[PDB]
Parts: structure tokens; sequence; C-alpha cells
């Protein structure tokens, strides 16, 4: 499946919530992410 | 390279959470930085 | 990237946001930091 | 100053103790940083 938004997506900064592939990871709409996600500080705190 | 942690140890959260937050500041580069170049007998100006 | 910090007739440019233009930002190297103060005040722009 | 940054074969000292000394060690500046770094691991001693 692709994510719709067409972005690796970021947590907003005052709503809190994830938009883009990691949104869809932790908010549960698909169950694994094989794609260019870069491991950064704020996606190992939400996602393995 | 990794630092390595017993399995399943308490320290398999902190320690991973810990090396991402290094290598966001660049306190990983600036220590590479200086074990490989600041005691460096021929730097590359020293070639230079 | 040491041989673009000394030439600065060759103008060098990253994208308007992203984690690219965020890491000479918050970099503290030598070669880095002074890559960063050459994106600062050039205009016309090099973001993209 | 600056073009004793980049000409490392002429090798410049200061004394033992005293202020010229403490005030290369607490710099953050471009240029005099890196000429501490050179103080630093320079084997026979610079330091008179």
């Amino acid at each position: 499946t692709i994510v719709g938004d067409g972005k690796y997506g970021a947590r907003d900064a005052d709503t809190k919530i994830w938009n883009g592939m990691v949104g869809e990871l932790v908010y549960g709409k698909a169950d694994i992410a094989i794609a260019p996600l870069t491991i950064t500080l704020v996606r190992e705190e939400v996602i393995d | 390279y990794g630092i390595a942690t017993p399995k399943g140890s308490s320290l398999g959260t902190p320690v991973n959470l810990a090396v991402l937050k290094l290598s966001e500041q660049g306190v990983l580069d600036k220590l590479k930085n200086k074990w490989w170049y600041d005691k460096g007998e021929c730097g590359a100006k020293d070639s230079g | 990237a040491e041989d673009l910090s000394k030439q600065t007739e060759i103008a060098y440019g990253t994208l308007d946001s992203g984690s690219t233009k965020e890491f000479f930002r918050r970099s503290k190297i030598a070669v880095f930091d002074k890559m960063w103060t050459y994106m600062r005040s050039a205009e016309p722009s090099v973001f993209v």
C-alpha cells in the first residue's frame, strides 16, 4: 500500500499528531514499512 | 559497531535512545573528529 | 566539503526544509559550521 | 594567526602558564580553537 499524503512524516509541533508513513505504523493502519525511513531520535521513540 | 547489552536487560531502551541522541547532537562526530585527527601525527594540513 | 569551505565562487545549497538543512545549523564541526555561515547570508538564495 | 593555522611547518608556542595559554583553551573561535588543538598534541613541547 502507498501512504496517501506522500510524506515520510514527522510529529506536528502543536497537535502532537504523526502524519505520513510513521503515522501509519504508530496508529496501526499498516504493520511494517520497508521504505527510506531515516533513523532519527524522534522516530525511534514511537516505532522500532 | 554497536554498544552491546545482555539479552532482555534493562539497558536496552535508554542505551538505544542515548546513541541516537549523541549522533543527533553531533557528539559522536566531534569524538570521531578528535581521536582520529586531533591525536594525529600527520594531519591533513601537515602533509598539505 | 573541506574544499567547498575554502572556495566560495561555487555556490552550494540545500532544500528549504528537511534533515539536510537541520544538520548544518546544529553542527559544531570546524568545517560544517563555517559551511552553515556561508549558507546563512548569501543572496540570491542557495536554498531551493 | 589565520596563516599560522593553515601552515603547520612553523611551530608556534606559549609559556607553561599564564593568561596566554588560558586564552586558547577556552576559546570558541574557528581560528583560535584549531590553534589550541595544534598546541595540544605536539611534541617536542612548544610550551616554554
